[PDB]
């Protein structure tokens, strides 16, 4: 779905 | 009288305006409309501190938008070891201080690669904090799309620019 990626520590 | 339009910077091919939280309701309603358009293009279904910057074409169309909000810290995006035989990124655990969070940034697809996004980020840096010009190490981007990561690394001139998720 969404175009934003995920960003984690 | 009807309040004045807040022009930040002007160019041959348009102008950058800003909507602030205390502006008239028709302005805040225009800002909401634009945010809904942008979230829809990003594929998202659905306050007193965000500023909405808009790049307005000479035909009076909003062809760029940048939603900015105050933040206090952000995190360097880091490289991930590739997998040998082949979407989430990992950031530094050390927060760094930051002032301005770029929550959304969007340019009309047929007008991309014409420095609209770069000029909008310049305008934010020049106007977000009264009397100061923010450096590229005082801004951060929320969970970038692939387009956004390419833009941000070029604009900030480093691969490990600052990122944050969202102010809750
Ligand atoms: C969450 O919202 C986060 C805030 S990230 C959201 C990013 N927005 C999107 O993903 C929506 C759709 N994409 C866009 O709206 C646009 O691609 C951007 C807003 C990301 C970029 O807008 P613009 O096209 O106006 O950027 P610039 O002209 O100012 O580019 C300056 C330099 O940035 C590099 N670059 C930009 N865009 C690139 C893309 N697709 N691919 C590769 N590199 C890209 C270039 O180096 C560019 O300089 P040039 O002289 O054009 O090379």
């Amino acid at each position: 779905g969404a175009k934003k990626d995920q960003y984690f520590l | 009288s009807m309040k004045k339009e807040r022009v930040i910077t002007e160019f041959w091919d348009g102008k950058i305006i800003m909507v602030s939280p205390d502006d008239p309701k028709y302005a805040l309603k225009k800002a909401e409309e634009v945010r809904e358009l942008v979230d829809s293009e990003l594929g998202f279904q659905q306050p007193s501190q965000t500023r909405t910057y808009m790049f307005v074409s000479n035909e009076k169309k909003i062809v760029g938008c940048l939603i900015a909000e105050p933040i206090r810290e952000a995190y360097r995006v880091l490289a991930e070891p590739p997998s040998l035989h082949s979407r989430a990124w990992r950031c530094s655990t050390e927060p760094e201080p930051a002032i301005c969070g770029i929550s959304r940034i969007w340019v009309f697809a047929l007008m991309r690669r014409k420095a609209i996004a770069s000029r909008m980020v310049d305008a934010v840096r020049s106007s977000f904090m009264y009397g100061s010009v923010l450096t590229t190490e005082e801004i951060a981007f929320s969970d970038p799309t692939p387009d956004g990561k390419l833009f941000a690394s070029t604009y900030c001139k480093v691969p490990d620019f600052l990122v944050y998720n969202f102010v809750s």
